[PDB]
This record gives structure tokens, C-alpha cells and sequence, in this order.
């Protein structure tokens, strides 16, 4: 039981580190990139209308 | 009368209030060439015209206009096949003009004798991934969604070469009995590829059966948009008067969309979301209108529009609006292309919502609609299992999922893959579907009624 | 009168339009195109012209008729297909030789040759009369002779003339009303503005459930006659199949099918399919057709017609409502109407400010909605009529974040989901309890309690099984399964059963043409009983595996339920499901010890 | 007397510049239909008018206009209550005249006498989740942020209908010596919903405690924003002159916001992000200015605005601006409604920032504050425990997590859940709380003073 | 004539058509103040002007004009060394009166005799972090890209104090042959920041060899844009006449861009993406052209502009335009600062286009470039491997990888860490690099030829 416990904890430890460092910041950066383009399409339109 | 001004490529005429709407006017320029333009709008003591040849040369006081008195209409013959035209139907080979037996309107709004009988008989394009999954019916318009990073021009080409070689397969199926003719319209496409299209018609031996309208990007914007309307009108004449099965292949919608966009930069009409006109929908719908079973119900026009996504996403204005007007969509994808697949067709967002009703057992089989339904569910799981496989490890896998991972690859590399010259029987397609499904027990199936399954599996 | 100032797209501008209003019917040009003055800018009027331009010149006359643009509702509406401007499509096919409307061609709003049998009302001479009171009735079909001829909304007076029973035309006068001097002479047809909500005696709160005929739609949140509903689409998920299928399966006295801005193939399908198929009301000689009044617009026809579509359509539901007929109005899809509105916004040159979409869009969507509902029929003899609006919503850009959907959810009180991932997997229509609500629920389950069922109890448990499954699935995906509680496994398993039997059904259930409430209740009742017995069974000790193996025979039997049709027990209560409960109890006995 | 034009909701009447701003004008039609409107702008020989009923159908010469000479104000009275009104405050009850005693401005402020003295003294809503855990004291403005995935109207009614049955119970403990009145404002509402509120009130016998103003959604947008403004003014008069504690229920702020985004279609005023004004702040503020302690301070005007997320986005511009101004927020989530808990207020991110400031005694107890800390912290931990249980299993879980789990189920199913016609006074709520918390020993309860903990476990 | 109106910083003048483009005019205010302005636009009997002084307080007929008749030029002199200026060329600390020996107009193009022979000599500040990875040639432009929460000011300061000590050492090597002068233009910076720069020039003894132009943010937005340009006109004069290498430090670029943006949303031009100017590129381009060797070929203008990202991204319109025009960038990172590394300049994506050109063999080794290639590769892979170490542990970390982990630490704490008085030289940097690089085997070190490798491990 010990030897197995020793192997499984090593895998569970890698997964926490992976989701924390890689996954979450990728979701932040991608969201942001798209946000910045997106708001500008709505704004420029209003300026076009006004002109 | 005379030019007051020119604003962008749009030319502002000052003129007296008499012209027809969409009336051709001829602008006399001092350079030995007279050109035609069409009043885009008629207004109070002025009209704004975009001139169909060139974009420069208009002068203030050195210009003369004379009103033709006749709005543009396409002069139509059913002898127009076996001729090479440009975007105005003028010859480029000197000699073969459109000519006429009748004169019909470019919008096709006067005649519109489209049958109130829903797509009926089967059509194939000889590509298994198309035929089985999103099955084409005559009069059905289902778009080809592509993305650039692709040999998307090669996929269009493949379909053009394949169209008319399918037709003896279809005669035998009894989803065709009558002549097959091709109407081919080119907008903003490369030089090399224009020679590929001519060459594909030549091989087939359907050069006589086809009309080519060739329009480049160095030919004007307004003139680009007219081109498919000429083509379309001629197809409607083919379908109605002589009860033919007409396939018009209309490439490239994206080029057509830009052209619309460049205008309205001096019109009073204002542009909506993402700088696209709000009546862009209206423009697409005029093109799309000639498509459907004709009255006589022995002819039809089937329409295949070719769209390359210029940005790659499907929520971009060009694809988003089109998908709505049409009944389903067909997705080509970059990812398959990368592995080294041809024709690379992803089927997961691909669905045609009028597929089941059109088709029946007499030219397909009853299991055609069931066997397709099974293959989507299994492919979908295989795709999610793959994504999870990367992140967490093989910890989130389960027995069904491991089987699904293999299924994905099996399907991708045997089913979807085939040569350019290759064409496929629908009945054949269906035995290859069953084969892939043979690696799963039957208790795990549920998108097929147990009666149906027992017969063909 | 007026002289054309400019023609820009199918929009015509005309100067010299004085003593004109903003909804006027006008004849535009020398071509005499049907048209309407949407707005005015000073002397210059901006007119939306409902036939295309291809040759209309500047300076041609514009003649105002002296009245608004209205639609005609009279007899013969049933068993005929019209457009959204409402000119008969069928009459167009013979005379013009063009199946769809030709340019420069005009045809009046209804057929003027058709003769109808008039039978007298409940009025005689010298009687005081009012609006929506029944002046007669016309035997309109064979299924229904329920077509009441009414005195119009906003009319009162004394009836100078009552004509006797007989055969007349609908142009051939039968009634004179005198209010203060001659009000007008009346005929079988009556006119109604498509820009005003039709008058009503009172609106009443909805409390009578309609059964959709789809077990899944009734099960999670019941439909009501008088209500408002959204069904999500995506334009390739068989949304059409379920729209047309609902229409057949739902049962009302009159049904109005409104194609807003459609494929043209899809519209063609319904036109063909309905006389071929039968009603569940025993309709004969073109069954369904006799019950439907059909508004057909394709997107390829003019944008004006397509604006006009919804409005004509709602007025038709409303006309029948005043007669005391209960109506199902299925309008498909409301997002295509919004796309026509975005078009108008840019063609006139009005400001868009609803995310690149119209200023007016949010309010126009609400205005359409408020015309639907349950009411005491117009006129004093008192009847019940209702209108349930089923309005399809689908993307106009984003998935639910498009303007159309955002506005509609605000105003709708019933929402039934449709997930895309399950659609591609073939398990449509998929109703997700997070993406679904009904505010009518509490009055509706208390209604079903009176009818016989225990219904409210089953609702809570149905919700609980679906609800926990979504949360446990998120732990399954990330962590994996190496452990998942005895109780948690059970919930997952049973939720699969609910998907397969209910949620999946559309040409996969051999009985689905109309499904009673009792049968739905009986089916769900077996599922819930299996659930409680199972969770108790693991806790009082017995392995999860022994419990799967012994339940065995019954578990399959609930899996297979969906194909089964009423043929045992009553006409709505089914014996195979009643038998099932008792056998279940016996399985629990084997399984615990 | 000559209508110039109509451009959407906005109507241009051409008549002289002698009217003042927001002076009611009458459009006289030959249809015999007099419609009133209010001038938005006045310019040289034209004014721009939004008509309350309809907005179009007025002739350009067969019409006349008359100017009233009075800017819009509400006839306010204490005998006005217990009656159903429109969005202009005009009976639909079929009752008598509005009656006046004063005419008070509805423009944004009548006299604005909003105190520089901070909130104390409990106002009871009769919903356990709000009252104990998020104590609202008078003058505070705490919104309910709900969604369309919840039944927002039904929860809103609940707060009104159970409110003011808390009051005899308060009078005995001596919280309130003066009476309690409700002002209920409904916006862009559905017909079933308008009727629903009256029926609920009738049932409890809360009808004559409140005035209901209904604006229906077929009524134009301008009327709709006027509605809460009318309500808020009436309330400021009852609160100042006759000293009463008033709870004002305003639903739906999202429909009010839409109206504001909606008007602008000939204005030279541009909106900000997502199409919603840059001045959306300003408009919110306007409702917000009538809310707080009145001068004399035994009466108050207490405001609870109700905001519906249409797409479950907390980064949606409407909630964000509001959230900054407001003294905390109440979050209601879809998840709990799904388990079948009703009301389904998750008290997980809900906060009252002046929680301590409200309670006392005589309408609360001393032990109120300590308990609020025990229950929130234990509950949060309960959610975390549910996820862990699914993973580890039931036979491998911790003691501390097991307790937290037990608490989650009871907490949800007893504290939050209450029946439709079951009033939950604050004293009643606090007892139910001790039963739930009892399961933890004293060793695990510690955000509670040992004095309390010894009294009540 | 006199002033018709003012809309923002644009002033609407009515005056005749006789002035030239950028002709100075003077506004006589009735407040006892004169303000200068320059014609931005000339039109039919009116002009639209941006005033350098003030931004508001402009009247109608109280305010009059007299036109100077002289276009905007800078009196550029060479005896301008050691004198202190503001952002217009007035003394604020009583530096010597401007005089005149030549006048040059500002247009980004004085006489423009910029490069057609590229730079090839090397300039070192003694900073390894900068010099090795980015080889600064005698007329290249490499900006400093930093972000908020960094001491960009401090690094700019390192350059300025350490330059003018290293350069005579470099004079002997034949890296230089001539004196160095610094022209510092500060834009839109705080008093506190401005003093810091002045403190650095005093402290060193290069106050007599520097020109300092101080513009603060509370001085007009129009004054702020003229400030970099004024500095640059002067800079070209010193280069021309006295043949010195002029280094220009132009800080801060974001401040300058904010000024351009206010004069583009207050213009009748619609601005580009993210509300940032459509000719924003152009405005930036004006500075950048003014780089390279100046006639007599021994003076030059070399540029280091300082950018702080105000939004922490290279996504933003400022970094993306800036980086295209210049030839490299020197990147500073947040992580390194937090840890205690000064200068905190990271070397991960810092890049020099004209690296090859800049290195020689008559004042630098030829191995500068070869060894650079190794450092960039090794560091880059090493940084990525470290993040990877965190995730995986030691189960996908090799022996070789452990060596990359050691190289990374050592590079950070030695190569990058050096105090603000520490001076290096190129030969030392190479030697220290060689040592770190030494633990790697021969096989590993593969992007450098065997001849080099073998001699120096």
C-alpha cells in the first residue's frame, strides 16, 4: 500500500503544479487578447456614426 | 450629364432628373474609350454612379454622358455554355459574347418561379465525407466553409472536376435522369488557379457543358458583384426552359463580400457591425435566391457557394450570416491538413438540418440517416477525450474513451482520405461506415433504432 | 401628388407629402408599387417600398390613399397560404405564372371570387351592438365551422340591416351599422392595423396547460396556452425538424405558422407535408391545412414583407382569439426578424445602438410579446381564447450574448434550452435545467394536482437528478474516476435514462404524435422510484455491483420505455409502467438481502 | 401645429421656441386621440418630443399642438395608496381621481433631503437569508443581483409581501413605533406578472400597506424610465412629513437601463461600452439620489433595486457601475434553484458592508453579529466539502469535512428554504441557526464569544 | 480678424488666407497675456490653430490676432551645451539666452542627411546585460521596453552617469575617436523624476556636455509634442558642426502618445484602433528617421527612447508600432526586479537586428557575436525549462537540463546583477560568459563552430 501511495502522490503533485502555472494564465491571456479587439469594434462604430 | 465630383472610386454625377433606377449610362471620356456605369442611387438633381470599367479618367468639364435609357439586364442564351466570358460577359478570346434569345433581369426578382417542392432526390459530390454526413439534395444550398492555411482552392477545384463524373453514378441511383451542366463564376482568385479550373473542365470533357465567368481583383468592385448575378440568371434559364439539372459553383464569396464593403463609403447608407453594411444580408440573399427546384419539377438549380474564412473563426461576419440563410454547413479544417490529409474535412460542427427528410431508400438506404448519426457521437467523445488526454494524463481515461481515441484516427485516415481523381459510390460509403463501427458493442449504441441495426450490421 | 426625390436601394424618398402620416399606404411611382411611409424628414418622406425597384425613375407621382396600411382578415384564411404582406400565393401561381410574387404586379389582399355561407348572429334589427360581438358565423372548413364573423374592434352602434341566411360573397354587403350617421357598410372582411395591439375585453393570467405532445417539453417545465417561450437554435441542429414537428403535435383550434425570413426550402416542406399527414382531431381532406393559416416569407423576398411578417401573424392569432378560439402561434425564427430590423436600421440611416443592432429592437421585441396571452374573448357573450407565442431565438453573432437573445430572456417567462454538444451527438431537443426556467410552474403543477397527478413531487426529484449530475461530471473530467460515491454513481446512471427516453425523441420515438400528461408522469414515476430504492439499497448495505446485476430485468424495461405507446391501462394511463412499479419493489427485496 | 417629422421614438414638431424644457405638450389628432408627450429638447422653432403612448401615426397637417404650461410633476398624496396605477400614475383600477396635496418634481430631486447621518435600526424583509446574514438597516441601498435563470419577479414579490408582516412583531419588541409602507415599481412587465403582484399582496393583506405602479411593456420606453421616478418622489413625501419607514422595491433596473440606451436616434450623444451610455453612471445615480435617511430621521427611504443579469456576466456594464455605488450586493445563483431550494440565495459572495451598523436590540438581539460570522464561514467550507466527498468517497472522508457537509444540506434545506406563505422573522431565524451549528462541538466554534456559545450552542 | 470659437485645443480663428503653413500667429488676450500658436489648418477665410500656451480661456471679439509672418523654426546653436531649457526653449533655471546661428524648421526633416552607410562602431556603457545581447552601433536606435512597477527611470539614469566614463577607454580601442554628448529630453514627467535626471548629469560632471529639456505634464499637451522635436533639431546641429556622437534619451513615449491621441479624437479625423491615432505611426516615425551618421561622417545621432507600458502588454498600440520602427528592443521584466536584481533588464526576448554590423574586430572581438548566439539560445531554453521543472518535478528533467538550471541562476545573479557604479568592458563580459558556458559538453555547444569552441571552452 505504501509503494503505491508513493507513486500516486507523485502523479497528483505534478497535476496541481500544471493547472496552476500553465492552464489558468493561458485562459487569462487569450481572454484579454480577444477583449481588446472586441471593445474597439463597438466603439469605433459610434465614432463612424457621429462623423 | 457631367461629373460634379468623384469621392473614393464612387463617381458623383450632377444630372437632370430623368433616369431609370439601375439605368446604364455611358460616360464619354477623352482617351478613345467610352465606358458604361450604372446609377447606384438616383437623388435630387444628382446621381452617384460607379463606372464598371476602370477607376480613373473622369473629368469635371471634359466628360459627356448620354443615357442609354435601359437598365442592365443579362442577355441569355442556353448556347452560352462552351464559351469563355469575363465578369461583364465580354469575350477575352475575341468572338464569344453572351448574345440572346431572350432578355432576363439580373436580379431574377421578376420571374422567381421557384417551386414549392422541397429538395427531393440525391446529389453527391463523390467525396465520402460530404455525401454521407451532410447529404446533398437537389435544390439544397449548403455552404463550403474553409479557412486559409489550406489548399482551399484545391478543394473547390476537386468538387468542380468531380461534378459531372458523379452524374452517371447518380443516373444509376435514379437521382438524376437528365443533362448536367455547370455554371462557373470566379471572383478575385489567383492566375494559377484560374488555369487549374479551365484544365479541370477540359479533362472531364464537360468544357462544352460549362460557362466560365472570370473576374480578377484588377477589375472593378461593382463589376465583381454583378458577375454571379449574370451566372445565376443563365442557370435559372437552363433550369426553367429546358428542365435541366444545373449546378452553379460560385467562388469566392469572400471576394464578393469585400466589394460590397468598399462601397458605402460615399453613399448616404451607413455601415453597421464590424464596418460591414447592415444590408449585407440583403446582398447575400439576392445571390442565394436562384437556387431550388424550378417549376416543372424536372429541373432544379443546386448551388454550391465557396467561402474561405479570411480570419479563420466562424463567428466572423462573412460566414456567420451565410450559415443562417443556408440550411447547415460543411467544415474544412486546418488541423487535418497539417497531419497530411486530403481532402481535410472535419464533421463535428458539420450538420445539414434538412438532410433526413430529402433522402430516402431508393437511391440511398434507410440506414443512411441512422449510420451517419452514430458516427457523429463517437467522433465527438474521441475529440474531447484527446484534449483531456493532454492535460491531466491517462488518469481521466475510461474504457469507452480509449476506444474513442482509436476511432478518431481510424476514421480520419481511412474514411475522409481519398485521391483527387477518386470518386465514391454512396452504397460503398455506407459499408465503410459500418466497418468503423465494428469495434464497439451494440449496447453502447443508441442513435439507431434496434430494428434497423439488426438488418445491416 | 408627391414627386420622387431619390430612390436609394428599395427605399424610395418622395417630396411634397403633406397631410400624410407615418404609416400611410401609398402607391409609389408610375409603377404603382405597394408601399408605406415609415418616417418623414420635413417635406421629404422616407418610404419603404414592398416591391423591388429596377426601373422606377425620379419625379414619378406618389399617391397617398388617405388611410394607413392594414391587413385583411375575413373568411377563407384557412386552407390557403399567403405571404407576409398577405397576398395569396396560390392565386399568384396561376394568374402571373410566377410561383412567387412578380415585380410591378399587384393583387389585392384576399381572394375576391370566393363565396361563403353566412348564418345570422344573435342580433336582429334595432339591436345595440359592440366590437367583437358575433354578428354571424361562416362555415369555413369541415374540421371547424367555428369562424365567427364579428363587429370590428373599435365599433359600436345599432345595426340598421341584418341580412338573412344564405350564400354571399365576402365583397357583397350583409350589414349596415349606424353610429352617428352611416359609420360605414360592412362586409365579411374586416380590416385591422398591423401596428396596433388588437383590443381585448380583459387579459387574464395563464393557468390552463397545453400539452406540446413532446414528453420532454411537458416534463421539466410545462407549456401553457397563453405563454411565451424561447427555443434556442444554431442553424444546423435540426431546429426546423422540431419546429414543424411541434406544430403538428400541438393541438389548438387554429394555428398560425409564420415563416419570418426562411430558407424557402423549409417553407416549401411544410406546405407539402401538412395535407399529406393527419390531425389528432380527426381532420379530413387536407387535414392539418384546414386548421392552419400560413404566412410564408423567404429571406430572398423584399425586406419590407419580412418586417411585416410577424405583425400580420400576431394580428391573425389575435383575430381568432376574439372569436373565442385558442391559438398556437409558432413564429420561426425571431432572430431573422431582428436581422431584417438591423437592415432597415442601416437602409433608412437610423442609429443602431443595441450592439450594432437597432435602437428600437428591444422595444419591438417586447411589443410583439405582449399581444400574446390568455384572455376573455372580445365582445360580451364571453368566451375563452388565448394566444401562446412560441418564438424561436437563435444566434445573431454570439451564442446567447447577441442582442436578440439578451432582450428576449428578459421578457420571456418560459425558456427551454438546447445544447449544441448534445445536438451534434443526436440527443436534441436537450433541456438543461440551468439553461431552463418556467415562471408559470407553481400555478401549472397545482393545476395538474386537480387533474389527478402527484406532479409537483416528481418535479423536484427530476430537477435534483439532473442538477447533481452536472457538478459530479466536472469532478469526473478533471480528477477522473478512481472513486465516485455509491450514491453519485446511481444519479449518473439514472440521468442517462432520462436523456435517452425523453430528451432524445424526434423520429426516434414511434409514438410522439401527441403524448398525454399521465403517460409522461407514469414514465418519470418509474425512474424516480428506481432512484430512491437504489440509494437506500447501498446505504442499508449491499454492493453497488450486486444492485446493478439484480435490478437487471426492470432496468432494461425503463430503458425501452420510449417506444411504447398507450395500449394497456387507460387511454392515457399505461399498464406496462404501472406493472413496472410493483416489480421494482420486488427487485429491491432481492437486492438488499 | 405642424409635425415636421418622426425619426424613430423621437418626434420633431415644428413650432416656436417659446416653450420651456419638459413642458407637456398635446398632440391633437383627427382620430380624436390626444396623446401627451414631453419635450426632450427645445431649439429655434422646433422641439423634439417623445410621445408616452405610441410614437407615430400623426399627420403632418391634420394635427394641432397646445402647450400645457406646466412641467411634469406628480400629484402626491397619502390617500393615493392601495391602488394600481400606470406608468404615468393614472388609475387603471377604474378608481377615483389621483388627488393632490402637493406637486413634487420627478425630474430627479424634489427637495433632496438626504442625511449626513449613517444607517442604524433594522428593516426586516421576512426572508431569512437577507435579514440575518446581510442585515439591512434603513437608508441602505442593497441591490439583488439575480438572473433570468432565477424567477426574479417571484422573489421580488416575496420580499414585498412578507415585508410589513414583520412589523407587529417589531412593534412589540419596540423597533418601530411609526408605520411601515411599501412602494412597489414594476417595469416593462408582462401582463401575467403585473397581475401576479396584486394577487400576492391581496392574499397576505399587504395591499393597502403599499401602492403598486405597473408600466407594461407594450408601453414606450420613456414612460418606463418615468415610472420609478414617480414612485420614489411619492415615497420621499410620506417619509418626510408623516415620518414612516419606507422600503422601495424597484424591478427591473435592467429594463430601465435598456430604455436609456434605446433613446438616442437623432441625438448627437454617443454611447460607451457594449452600446450602453458613457453617462450610464449618471442615470443610475438618479434613482440612487432618492434613497437614504430623510431629514428629522425617524422616517427613512430604504431602497432595494433588483438587477437581472441576462447572460450571467458580472463584468456586464450594468451591475459593475451599480456595484461601486451600492453598500454591498446580494447574489442569487441558478445552481441552488436547480437543487430545488426556493428562495435560492447563495450567501457565498453576498455582503452587507454596514452589517454591524444595522443591528442592536429590540428588532435584533446582541448575539446576531457573532452568529453571522459562524454561519458564513461554516457554509463556505461546506461547499468545498461537497467537491472533496465526490472524490474521496463517503467511507474515506475526514471528520471536519463530514461535519461541513452535513451543515451544507441542512443550511440549504432549512435556513434558506422557506415556503411561499411562511414569514421568517429575524428572532425566528436566529433560533434555527443554533440547531444547525450545534453539530460542530464548542471546539470548532470560535468566531463566537464563549459567553454566547455557553448560552446557545 | 478675430476669434470665432475654440473647440478643445483647436482654436477656430477667422483670418485671411495669406499666411503660410505652420506660420506663427499671436493671440492678444484682454488678460494681459500673449499666447503663440501655429496654423494646423488653413481654410477659406478661417484657420484652425493649436496654441502652445494655455488650452482654454479663449474669447470671441475680446480676442484679436496679428500674424507674425514667420514659420516655426528653432534657433539651433552649438554653444547650447551646458544650458538648461524647458519644453519650449525658455530658461527655467536661468540658463543662457538662446541666440542663433542657424534656424531649422521642425518637420522631422531639417536638412536630413541621414545614413546610406550603416553604423559599425561600438558604444558601451559598461553594462553587460545591455551590451552583449544587444550590440549598440553608433546610429542604431534600440528602445528600452519596460512596464509599470519597474525602475525604468533608474536604468536610463545608469546609462547617462556611466556614459562619459567608459567612452575614453573605448576611444583607445577605436570604438570611439571623439567626444560624447547627451541630449536629454524628458516629456510629461514628474518634478521628482526631472530632478533625478539633472542630479545624474551634475553628479558625474557632464552638466556642461549635456542639454536638458524638461516638459512636465501640467504644461500644455501641445507643448509636450514639440519637446522631443526641439531636442532633436538641436541634436542634429551638434552632430553636424562639432562632430560628436550624440545619444538622445527620449523619455517617456507613452506620455507623448497620450498627447497625440487628444489631438486626434478632438480632430475631425477618426482615430485608429483602440482610440489611438490613425497617423500615430507617422507621429512616432518623425523622431525615428532622425538617426544615423551626419555629413563629415564622424558625428552621429544614436537613439535610446524609453517606453513604459501603461497596460502591461506588447499587445498595446504603443509597443507594437515602436518596435517595428526601431532596430531591436531592450526588454525589462518585472520578475527580475522583484527578486532583487538590479539592473533588472531581462535578456529573454531582447534583440538586436544590426548586431553583426555593430560588432567588429578592430575594437571588439569577432567572438562577441558568436558567443552572443549561445547566450540567447541557452538562456531562452533555460528559462522555459525552469517553469517546466516546476510542473514535472524530476521525472522529465535530465542531467543536461540540470546544467541549464545552473546556467540560468548564475547568469541572473552575475551577468545581470551589477551596481549602479559598476563599469565593465567587453573583453570581461566575454570571459565571464565563456566560463558559464563551459559546463555544457562540446556536442551541446553546437551553434558555434569547432574552431572557436576548441580554443575557448
Amino acid at each position: 500500500a505504501f509503494i503505491i501511495l508513493d507513486e500516486v502522490i507523485k502523479v497528483t503533485n505534478r497535476r496541481v503544479n500544471a493547472i496552476e502555472h500553465v492552464i489558468i494564465p493561458r485562459t487569462e491571456n487569450t481572454i484579454a487578447y480577444i477583449n481588446s479587439e472586441l471593445d474597439e469594434l463597438d466603439r469605433e462604430e459610434f465614432y463612424r456614426l457621429k462623423k | 450629364n457631367t461629373v460634379s465630383g468623384v469621392n473614393g472610386p464612387l463617381v458623383i454625377l450632377e444630372k437632370v432628373k430623368f433616369p431609370r433606377y439601375n439605368e446604364i449610362v455611358n460616360l464619354t471620356l477623352p482617351d478613345g474609350t467610352v465606358r458604361q456605369g450604372q446609377v447606384l442611387e438616383i437623388r435630387g438633381d444628382r446621381a452617384i454612379v460607379q463606372v464598371f470599367e476602370g477607376t480613373s479618367g473622369i473629368d469635371v468639364k471634359k466628360t459627356t454622358v448620354e443615357f442609354t435609357g435601359e437598365s442592365l439586364r443579362i442577355p441569355v442564351s442556353e448556347d452560352m455554355l462552351g464559351r469563355i466570358f469575363d465578369g461583364s460577359g465580354r469575350p477575352i478570346d475575341n468572338g464569344p459574347k453572351v448574345f440572346a434569345e431572350d432578355y432576363l433581369d439580373i436580379n431574377g426578382s421578376p420571374i422567381n418561379p421557384y417551386a414549392r417542392i422541397y429538395p427531393e432526390e440525391m446529389i453527391s459530390t463523390g467525396v465520402s465525407a460530404i455525401d454521407t454526413m451532410n447529404s446533398i439534395a437537389r435544390g439544397q444550398k449548403i455552404p463550403i466553409f474553409s479557412a486559409s492555411g489550406l489548399p482551399h482552392n484545391e478543394i473547390a477545384a476537386q468538387i468542380c472536376r468531380q461534378a459531372g463524373l458523379v452524374r452517371p453514378t447518380k443516373d444509376v441511383h435514379d437521382g438524376h435522369e437528365e443533362n448536367f451542366s455547370i455554371v462557373f463564376a470566379a471572383m478575385g482568385v489567383n492566375l494559377e488557379t484560374a488555369r487549374f479550373f479551365k484544365q479541370d473542365f477540359e479533362e472531364n470533357g464537360s468544357l462544352e457543358r460549362t460557362s466560365l465567368f472570370l473576374n480578377l481583383a484588377n477589375d472593378p468592385t461593382i463589376e465583381r458583384i454583378i458577375t454571379p448575378r449574370l451566372a445565376l440568371t443563365t442557370a435559372e434559364y437552363l433550369a426553367y426552359q429546358t428542365e435541366r439539372h444545373v449546378l452553379t459553383i460560385l467562388t469566392d464569396m469572400s471576394s464578393y463580400a469585400d466589394a460590397l464593403r468598399e462601397v458605402s463609403a460615399a453613399r448616404e447608407e451607413v455601415p453597421g457591425r464590424r464596418g460591414y453594411p447592415g444590408y449585407m444580408y440583403t446582398d447575400l440573399s439576392t445571390i442565394y435566391e436562384r437556387a431550388g427546384r424550378v417549376e416543372g419539377r424536372n429541373g432544379s438549380i443546386t448551388q454550391i457557394p465557396i467561402l474561405t474564412m479570411p480570419n479563420d473563426d466562424i463567428t466572423h461576419p462573412i460566414p456567420d450570416l451565410t450559415g443562417y440563410i443556408t440550411e447547415g454547413q460543411i467544415f474544412v479544417d486546418r488541423q487535418l491538413h497539417n497531419k497530411g490529409i486530403y481532402p481535410p474535412i472535419n464533421v463535428l460542427p458539420s450538420l445539414s438540418r434538412l438532410m433526413k427528410s430529402a433522402i430516402g431508400e431508393g437511391m440511398t438506404r434507410k440506414d443512411h440517416g441512422d449510420v451517419s448519426n452514430q458516427l457523429y457521437a463517437k467522433y465527438a467523445i474521441g475529440k474531447d477525450a484527446a484534449a483531456m488526454k493532454a492535460v491531466v494524463g491517462e488518469e481521466a481515461l475510461s474504457i469507452e474513451d480509449k476506444l474513442s481515441l482509436e476511432f478518431l484516427e481510424k476514421f480520419e485516415k481511412t474514411f475522409i482520405t481519398q485521391g483527387a481523381y477518386e470518386d465514391r459510390t454512396v452504397f460503398e460509403s455506407l459499408d465503410q461506415a459500418w466497418s468503423l463501427l465494428r469495434i464497439y458493442p451494440k449496447e453502447m449504441l443508441n442513435r439507431i433504432s434496434p430494428k434497423i441495426l439488426d438488418e445491416f450490421y | 401628388y408627391g414627386a420622387i426625390y431619390s430612390v436609394s436601394g428599395p427605399v424610395v424618398i418622395a417630396e411634397n407629402m403633406i397631410g400624410c402620416a407615418m404609416y400611410e399606404l401609398v402607391k409609389v411611382g408610375h409603377d404603382n408599387l405597394v408601399g408605406e411611409v415609415i418616417r418623414i424628414d420635413g417635406d421629404k418622406a422616407t418610404i419603404q417600398v414592398y416591391e423591388e425597384t429596377a426601373g422606377l425613375t425620379v419625379g414619378d407621382p406618389v399617391l397617398r390613399t388617405g388611410k394607413p396600411l392594414s391587413v385583411e382578415l375575413g373568411p377563407g384564411l384557412m386552407e390557403t397560404i399567403y405571404d407576409g404582406i398577405q397576398r395569396p400565393l396560390k392565386a399568384i401561381k396561376e394568374e402571373s405564372q410566377s410561383i412567387y410574387i412578380p415585380r410591378g404586379i399587384d393583387t389585392p389582399a384576399l381572394d375576391r371570387t370566393i363565396k361563403w355561407q353566412f348564418t345570422p348572429g344573435k342580433f336582429q334589427v334595432g339591436d345595440h351592438i359592440s366590437g367583437g360581438d358575433i354578428y354571424g358565423s361562416v362555415f369555413e372548413n369541415s374540421l371547424i365551422s367555428s369562424h365567427k364573423i364579428l363587429l370590428p374592434p373599435r365599433s359600436r352602434g345599432t345595426i340598421t340591416w341584418i341580412a338573412p341566411a344564405g350564400e354571399y360573397t365576402l365583397d357583397e354587403k350583409i350589414l349596415e351599422v349606424e353610429f352617428d350617421g352611416k359609420k360605414s357598410d360592412f362586409t365579411l372582411y374586416h380590416t385591422w392595423p398591423v401596428r396596433v395591439p388588437r383590443p381585448v375585453t380583459e387579459k387574464l393570467s395563464a393557468d390552463y396547460p397545453l400539452l406540446t405532445g413532446q414528453r420532454v417539453l411537458d416534463a421539466l417545465f410545462p407549456c401553457v396556452q397563453g405563454g411565451t417561450t424561447c427555443i434556442p437554435g444554431a442553424f444546423g441542429c435540426g431546429k426546423t425538424v422540431i419546429s414543424q414537428s411541434l406544430s403538428k403535435y400541438s393541438n389548438s383550434d387554429a394555428i398560425i405558422y409564420v415563416g419570418c425570413g426562411e430558407r424557402g426550402n423549409e417553407m416549401a416542406e411544410v406546405l407539402m407535408e401538412f395535407p399529406e399527414l393527419y390531425t389528432e382531431m380527426s381532420g379530413t381532406k387536407e387535414p392539418i391545412m384546414k386548421r392552419t393559416t400560413l404566412v410564408a416569407n423567404t429571406s430572398n423576398m423584399p425586406v419590407a414583407a419580412r418586417e411585416a411578417s410577424i405583425y400580420t401573424g400576431i394580428t391573425l392569432a389575435e383575430y381568432f382569439r376574439d372569436q373565442g378560439k385558442n391559438v398556437s402561434m409558432i413564429a420561426d425564427s425571431s432572430s431573422r426578424w431582428a436581422e431584417a430590423l438591423r437592415e432597415i436600421s442601416g437602409r433608412l440611416g437610423e442609429m443602431p445602438a443595441d450592439q450594432g443592432f437597432p435602437a428600437y429592437l428591444g422595444a419591438k421585441l417586447a411589443s410583439f410579446y405582449e399581444r400574446a396571452g390568455k384572455a376573455v374573448a372580445l365582445g360580451s357573450p364571453d368566451r375563452t381564447g388565448s394566444v401562446s407565442i412560441v418564438a424561436a431565438v437563435s444566434p445573431a453573432g454570439g451564442d446567447f450574448s447577441d442582442p436578440v437573445t439578451t432582450a428576449t430572456l428578459g421578457i420571456t417567462q418560459v425558456f427551454w434550452g438546447l445544447d449544441k454538444k448534445l445536438a451534434q451527438r443526436k440527443h436534441f431537443p436537450s433541456i438543461n435545467t440551468s439553461v431552463s426556467y418556467s415562471k408559470y410552474t407553481n400555478v401549472l403543477n397545482k393545476f395538474y394536482d386537480s387533474n389527478y397527478p402527484e406532479f409537483p413531487v416528481l418535479r423536484d426529484r427530476m430537477k435534483e437528478i439532473l442538477s447533481n449530475a452536472e457538478e459530479l461530471e466536472q469532478v469526473v473530467q478533471l480528477v477522473g474516476k478512481s472513486a465516485l460515491s455509491d450514491s453519485d454513481k446511481i444519479t449518473l446512471d439514472v440521468a442517462t435514462l432520462i436523456k435517452e427516453d425523453f430528451l432524445q425523441q424526434n423520429g426516434y420515438s414511434t409514438y410522439d404524435a401527441f403524448c398525454p400528461i399521465w403517460k409522461t408522469f407514469d414514465m418519470m414515476r418509474a425512474f424516480i422510484s428506481y432512484h430512491d430504492e437504489a440509494q437506500k439499497a447501498v446505504a442499508n448495505g449491499a454492493n453497488w455491483s450486486k444492485l446493478a446485476d439484480s435490478t437487471g430485468d426492470v432496468k432494461h424495461a425503463v430503458s425501452s420505455s420510449k417506444f411504447f405507446e398507450p395500449s394497456r391501462g387507460e387511454k392515457e394511463v399505461h399498464g406496462e409502467f404501472e406493472k413496472l412499479l410493483s416489480t421494482m419493489q420486488e427487485r429491491f427485496a432481492e437486492s438488499t438481502d
